[PDB]
RNA sequence: UGCCUGGCGGCCGUAGCGCGGUGGUCCCACCUGACCCCAUGCCGAACUCAGAAGUGAAACGCCGUAGCGCCGAUGGUAGUGUGGGGUCUCCCCAUGCGAGAGUAGGGAACUGCCAGGCAU
RNA sequence: CUCCUCCUAAAGAGUAACGGAGGAGCACGAAGGUUGGCUAAUCCUGGUCGGACAUCAGGAGGUUAGUGCAAUGGCAUAAGCCAGCUUGACUGCGAGCGUGACGGCGCGAGCAGGUGCGAAAGCAGGUCAUAGUGAUCCGGUGGUUCUGAAUGGAAGGGCCAU
RNA sequence: CCCGACUUACCAACCCGAUGCAAACUGCGAAUACCGGAGAAUGUUAUCACGGGAGACACACGGCGGGUGCUAACGUCCGU
RNA sequence: CGCGGGGUGGAGCAGCCUGGUAGCUCGUCGGGCUUACAACCCGAAGGUCGUCGGUUCAAAUCCGGCCCCCGCAACCA
RNA sequence: AAAGUA
């Protein structure tokens, strides 16, 4: 579960989220599975899906994440009515469309597939696979 | 429960009264500033507080000059 | 708000005084400064008093 | 350095004066020589100029670089700068210590006619 | 003006000759010799530093200046412009003697004196010692001593490199080991 | 008229760093002494004075050199004023404004006044 | 619950919430004026006690320091550091301007008188700036070419300082 | 005993290269908006000042930019 | 949950306020008295202060979180 | 004055 070490501030506005992203690239690995909806990944989404990922490839090759959640997310608790601003329950990593979220190397490109989808599947955004480019 | 937060001080008023071009009167304030984000030129003052103001009748001018880049107000005469 | 107000009194014995403020505590020892007393318009010494 | 430290030590004065708007009578010193200039307000022009490697001043001298070189120099830029009728002007030690050679020279452009 | 005199009269040509230098100014000068101690315990007794700075008057010939701390530290109890040194700069005349006595009467009354080391240098030039005793210096008399105290000796040279910094120095036969 | 140097400015990295070379008649610098004018919370180091034996070593100036800093299009992209639209958390269309970053490339400043030295 | 600084605040000003974060209710006759001078943190190397960290020397570095106290905006011509002399932390006024519903609050050249520092040009009407505060009434103290219930005084009142 | 000599499941600060994030980051930086000047056309002076008379100081929803709330509310608090 | 008060040698309790190594009683250990034990007498040791961060030249101490404990309050329909 | 136990 990535979460920062420590922070400037607690909390956080809720901003809005608009934009194409940066980081559109495979820049690390061979293989990369990218985003094409918006959204926010929670760090429990972001963990199940690498826990996914990783058991797929039997711990060979490598991986990256190229996400990292630093948004502090607030809620109230049940029954409270104001009174300022709610307690950090869980951080997320805002998410626009052709965000790179995880690359890997040293495998196979069918089974880098099929990694990737078994992770998708614990993703709440759309995702598309993607292959490094030489420019 | 309660918030430890929920202070402020009044807003100051500060920033540029008088921009280019404006014909002003000696004695007119035309910048409030914390501190020298605009330096005096000719023909201006610079007060306890910074603030910058005519020392004759003209028509204000910003300009950059100097080796750091500065910016600096001037009263040009008319 | 240890410092305390105290009175300047002309020598001049034209009664005029000025006030200010002192630490009593760390500088014992009266003050005395060359001021204008605008009653006969001069610059003279001044010397500490109770401020009343 | 010595120079970028003696400028330095000068600038503040001569921002003063520029911000004046006043002509300005700049003394320049080395071990060997002193130099005059009387410069107009603008700072780019020079109206007129003496030192200790000019011939007709250098010829009179033992040596040019002591007080009564200083003191020569002061006396010939004062008298040159009345004879172009200029009569005031603000003295500019440059980041030298007003003292010794400089002070020779001011002291005689005061005596000869410059008022500052 | 002894050493100066050697100095200007043979250890120029000797280091020109040695090094291949162009130009007489291009030969390591001696610079300045600095003598520092470090009175830490004054700030309990401020009268140390007085009889430490008396001491270094003394071997010195010289007004020694009283050094302050440059900021607090915890660990030795010390605040900022806490007096707890004592330093002397010679230059000139008085560095000449000053060097002619530490070489010929005050190095050798060292006690188990074997030779200084000849890898006390900073990388440019420049050489440092301590003496642990200042009765090695006749100029202190070692029946009026109240307490021993050491010092630092550190000769400041206009040489680049510790190879010609070593050759100035020998030449006029530093007693290195 | 040209070359070199000093002082005061304009300008404020295309102008600054680095690396290599080079200059002492003059100028500049280091430099030589200091009882003195003056000075060191010690020190003629600095400041100051009196000088001119030595050296361009350092510094400085000049020349060369892209390893850097710096400057930098065209095109596209982002954003956005107004009007319209959609599947409306976000976008699209018409029109107008249009970056930042990056790319090609540029680039080892230019210049005014006065003074001095040399050649002419 | 009054005051100051940042953000929210949509690149002029202003802008709400039991929105997000911190501070004030002082200090200083020098920590104020001025003249002259100066430049940081941190690290590396060498050096008696001395060590991770004391003072000394050299180098790298270039403000990553500093600012009487929050934060922001500033600061090398320093507003940061040191020293000499000092009381401009002056009195009367004030072109003009900023900011407030108002009461008010703020910036201000320049004029008169007297002053400090500087050879001089000049600078100085507190402090790098922005918090450090309390209307009116009622009274207290000093001053005063004002008033003084028949008149001279006095009491009380006014005005000026507090 | 002082030393030391190797090795790392290793952890690795600084620096170098590569990748993102920021309301309280900025070596860049718009559109708009705002201040000022000039010019034409248009507009029943639409502007400013002073004076007589008020009402009003419970707002609502919709768009856009946001805080809060769950990018919940025919929710709540600002800006336009 | 809200408001307070706390956490320091093995146990109970001071110091905290207001920045510069922290103590008392019982207990423990060694010795002594006793045939032996207890009581008694002599001597000695034992905690960087609940856990982390921040301020500071320096924190048991000041500030901000987190854990545990105690006492009040958590209401009208 | 204070002397418990095996
Ligand atoms: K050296
Ligand atoms: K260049
Ligand atoms: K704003
Ligand atoms: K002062
Ligand atoms: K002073
Ligand atoms: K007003
Ligand atoms: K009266
Ligand atoms: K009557
Ligand atoms: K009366
Ligand atoms: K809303
Ligand atoms: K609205
Ligand atoms: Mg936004
Ligand atoms: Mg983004
Ligand atoms: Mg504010
Ligand atoms: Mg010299
Ligand atoms: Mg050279
Ligand atoms: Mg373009
Ligand atoms: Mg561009
Ligand atoms: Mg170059
Ligand atoms: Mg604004
Ligand atoms: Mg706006
Ligand atoms: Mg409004
Ligand atoms: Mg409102
Ligand atoms: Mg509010
Ligand atoms: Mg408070
Ligand atoms: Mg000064
Ligand atoms: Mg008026
Ligand atoms: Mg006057
Ligand atoms: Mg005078
Ligand atoms: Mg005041
Ligand atoms: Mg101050
Ligand atoms: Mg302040
Ligand atoms: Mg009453
Ligand atoms: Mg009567
Ligand atoms: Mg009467
Ligand atoms: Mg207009
Ligand atoms: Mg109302
Ligand atoms: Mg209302
Ligand atoms: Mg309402
Ligand atoms: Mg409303
Ligand atoms: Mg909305
Ligand atoms: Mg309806
Ligand atoms: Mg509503
Ligand atoms: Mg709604
Ligand atoms: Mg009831
Ligand atoms: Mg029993």
């Amino acid at each position: 579960m990535l979460q920062p070490k420590r922070t400037k501030f607690r909390k956080m506005h809720k901003g809005r989220n608009r934009g194409l992203a940066q980081g559109t690239d495979v820049s690390f690995g061979s293989f990369g599975l990218k985003a094409v909806g918006r959204g926010r990944l929670t760090a429990r989404q972001i963990e199940a899906a690498r826990r996914a990922m990783t058991r797929a490839v039997k711990r060979q090759g490598k991986i990256w994440i190229r996400v990292f959640p630093d948004k502090p997310i607030t809620e109230k608790p049940l029954a409270v009515r104001g009174k300022g601003k709610g307690n950090v329950e869980y951080w997320v990593a805002l998410i626009q469309p052709g965000k790179v979220l995880y690359e890997m190397d040293g495998v196979p490109e069918e089974l880098a597939r099929e990694a990737f989808k078994l992770a998708a599947a614990k993703l709440p955004i759309k995702t598309t696979f993607v292959t490094k480019t030489v420019m | 429960g309660s918030t430890r937060n929920g202070r402020d001080s009044e807003a100051k008023r500060l920033g540029v009264k008088r921009f280019g071009g404006e014909s002003v009167l000696a004695g007119s304030i035309i910048v409030r500033q914390r501190g020298t984000k605009f330096h005096a030129g000719a023909n201006v003052g610079c007060g306890r507080d910074h603030t910058l103001f005519a020392k004759a009748d003209g028509k204000v001018k910003f300009e950059v000059k100097g080796p750091k880049n500065r910016k600096f107000i001037s009263i040009e005469a008319e | 708000g240890i410092r305390e107000k105290i009175k300047l009194v002309s020598s001049a014995g034209t009664g005029h005084f000025y006030t200010t403020t002192k630490n009593k505590r760390t500088k014992p020892e009266k003050l005395e400064l060359k001021k204008f007393d605008p009653v006969v318009r001069q610059h003279v010494i001044y010397k500490e008093a109770k401020i009343k | 350095d010595k120079k970028s430290a003696r400028i330095r030590r000068a600038t503040r004065a001569r921002r003063k004066l520029q911000e004046l708007g006043a002509t300005r009578l700049v003394v320049h010193r080395t071990p060997r020589h002193i130099y005059a200039q009387v410069i107009a307000p603008n700072g780019s022009e020079v109206l007129v100029a003496a030192s200790t490697v000019e011939k007709a001043i250098a010829e009179q001298l033992k040596y040019t670089g002591n007080k009564d070189a200083a003191a020569a120099v002061g006396k010939a830029v004062a008298e040159r700068a009345l004879e172009k009728g200029i009569k005031d002007v603000s003295f500019d030690r440059s980041g030298f210590q007003y003292h010794g050679r400089v002070q020779a020279l001011a002291d005689a452009a005061r005596e000869a006619g410059l008022q500052f | 003006a002894k050493l100066h005199d050697y100095y200007k009269d043979e250890v120029v040509k000797k280091l020109m000759t040695e090094f291949n230098y162009n130009s007489v100014m291009q030969v390591p000068r001696v610079e300045k010799i600095t003598l520092n101690m470090g009175v830490g315990e004054a700030i309990a007794d401020k009268k140390l530093l007085d009889n430490a700075a008396a001491d270094l008057a003394a071997i010195s010939g010289q007004k020694p200046l009283i050094t302050k701390a440059r900021k607090s530290v915890a660990g030795f109890k010390i605040r900022q412009g806490y007096p707890i040194g004592c330093k002397v700069t010679l230059r000139g005349e008085r560095m000449w003697e000053f060097f002619e006595r530490l070489i010929t009467i005050a190095v050798p009354r060292i006690r188990d004196f074997r030779g200084l080391s000849a890898k006390s240098f900073d990388g440019r030039g420049n050489y440092s010692m301590g003496v642990r005793e200042q009765i090695i210096f006749p100029e202190i008399d070692y029946d009026k001593v109240d307490r021993v105290r050491g010092l630092d000796i550190t000769i400041t040279t206009t040489a680049k490199s510790d190879e010609e910094g070593r050759a100035l120095l020998a030449a006029f036969d530093f007693p290195f080991r």
